[PDB]
């Protein structure tokens, strides 16, 4: 839920 | 005896006269010397340290208990002297009157119920917001609404008090007095009557249902906004209590229509002020997640406070991990928003996407598959991220990535700008050490 | 004085929002000052 990658 | 006590202004002698209560009681109410004594008790009312004393609360409560007829002159005195004292002094006076209600019993208490509190709230309904005393009145009334949960039976006496005066206050055509009525109403919910049966329980809750339905169907925007914040507090507090059909109907009403109210932007910002404190609802997370992609266009508003609060819920959602924000909102629309954003909004977006942009635990390979990305696919958002990253984090984190990169090529202007932003980063991190 | 009708701006529905897909262009000196 934090980093798109 | 009391005269030298007030001349010396000493609480010890007043506590002594508190201990001899019957000796104070023996003085007749008809005495003019008792009237001078009462004026000196008003001088005790002036004293702030007596208000701080809990024994102060004790003897003031029994002064209310002593003479029923003196209470109206007390009401006039506190009408005369609301303007002088401060907010903490107002909530102190509210504590005094709460304990004054609690100690009182009998026909004196019934006269107090028919005398003091209803006149104060009637004034607070009808006082203009221009008056600073109006702020004091509804803040002490909000203290009373907070204290009604502490003691049982308070809800019933405020129900029997508010049976005349809440109902026509609901349909008050004037927007300000109805706004104050809504302000007291949204904390007033739920209202209970102990003797009534289950039919009357369901009838009164359905009455409150249609009342909040009409109050959220108000034509004025600020009355709508107060109703929004109130039903947000209701759905936060007691969502387990309402039937699910009513809950689904109200959430569909406040989501399908209310998000697109083009008349006013700050009412949508009031919806935004509501949205973090409903997100504590654990069971309704798929139900709210159904309506989470309905708000993708709200990034493109022209109101500053709307977008500031909007990114505040984006940060709140990424804190609580309720839903995948990249599924909620497109990244490129966010990026052109950054290209059109302002300074504190871009600060909040840097804090929002810092997990996506710069990893601290991941190695140099992840650092460079995000570095090549943030260099190439957009450029101005990268320079704003450079500007806000050393503000947000330590400069060692800047220097480690600088040394990673030191250990787009088609343009000479691109490498010149990269040298310039490296010099800018060096100037930013030199001041730290 | 109670019961004074004022201007009640009614609920109106529409888009305050615009989504331009410009693709599928930056300057340094403006940010430098």
């Amino acid at each position: 839920h934090d980093d798109f990658f | 005896l009391l005269r030298r006590s007030l001349e010396t202004k000493t609480g010890a002698d007043v506590c002594r006269l508190w201990r001899i209560h019957q000796a104070l009681y023996c003085f007749d109410y008809d005495l003019e010397e008792s009237g001078e004594i009462k004026d000196m008790l008003l001088e005790c009312f002036i004293n702030i340290n007596y208000i701080k004393k809990e024994e102060g609360r004790r003897f003031l409560s029994c002064l209310f208990n002593w003479n029923i007829n003196f209470i109206k002159m007390i009401h006039g005195t506190i009408k005369n002297q609301l303007q002088g004292l401060q907010k903490s002094l107002m909530v102190y006076i509210a504590e005094i009157y709460f304990r004054a209600w609690k100690k009182a019993s009998g026909k004196i208490l019934e006269a107090i119920e028919n005398d003091c509190i209803q006149d104060f709230m009637f004034h607070g309904i009808h006082l203009p917001r221009r008056s600073p005393v109006h702020s004091k009145v509804r803040e002490v009334l909000s203290y009373f609404h907070h204290q009604k949960k502490v003691r049982q039976g308070v809800e019933e006496m405020l129900y029997r008090l508010y049976k005349p005066i809440l109902w026509r206050g609901l349909k008050a055509r004037n927007s300000e007095v109805r706004s104050n009525a809504a302000l007291l109403f949204v904390e007033a919910f739920p209202i209970r009557d102990p003797n009534l049966h289950a039919i009357e329980m369901d009838s009164e809750i359905q009455k409150q249902f249609e009342e909040l339905y009409s109050l959220l169907e108000d034509p004025y925007p600020m009355v709508r906004s107060t109703g929004i914040l109130g039903v947000c507090k209701i759905t936060s507090k007691y969502w387990e209590m309402m039937p699910p059909t009513i809950l689904i109907d109200l959430l569909k009403k406040v989501t399908g229509e209310l998000a697109f109210d083009t008349s006013s932007a700050d009412v949508r910002c009031s919806v935004f002020k509501c949205l973090p404190m409903i997100l504590d609802n654990k069971l309704s997370h798929p139900l709210l997640e159904q309506l989470l992609p309905a708000l993708r266009y709200s990034l493109h508003d022209n109101s500053e406070k709307v977008r500031v609060a909007f990114v505040d819920m984006l940060l709140k959602i990424k804190a609580v991990r309720a839903a995948k924000f990249w599924k909620i909102c497109p990244m490129e629309h966010i990026l052109v928003r950054l290209e059109t954003d302002s300074r504190p909004v871009s600060r909040r977006l840097v804090s929002l996407i810092f997990n996506s942009f710069l990893p601290v635990n991941q190695p140099e390979e992840v650092w460079c598959e995000r570095c090549v990305t943030l260099v190439q696919m957009n450029h101005a958002a990268a320079r704003r991220f450079y500007q806000y990253a050393h503000e947000h984090t330590a400069c060692t984190n800047i220097a480690k990535l600088i040394h990673v990169i030191r250990h787009s090529v088609n343009d000479v202007a691109c490498m010149a700008g990269l040298l310039e932003i490296i010099v800018i980063l060096w100037k930013s991190i030199d001041r730290s050490m | 004085d109670p019961f004074d009708s004022l201007e009640s701006k009614p609920f109106k529905k529409g888009r305050p929002y615009s989504v331009p897909p410009c693709v599928e262009l930056q300057d340094f000196h403006q940010w430098y000052l």
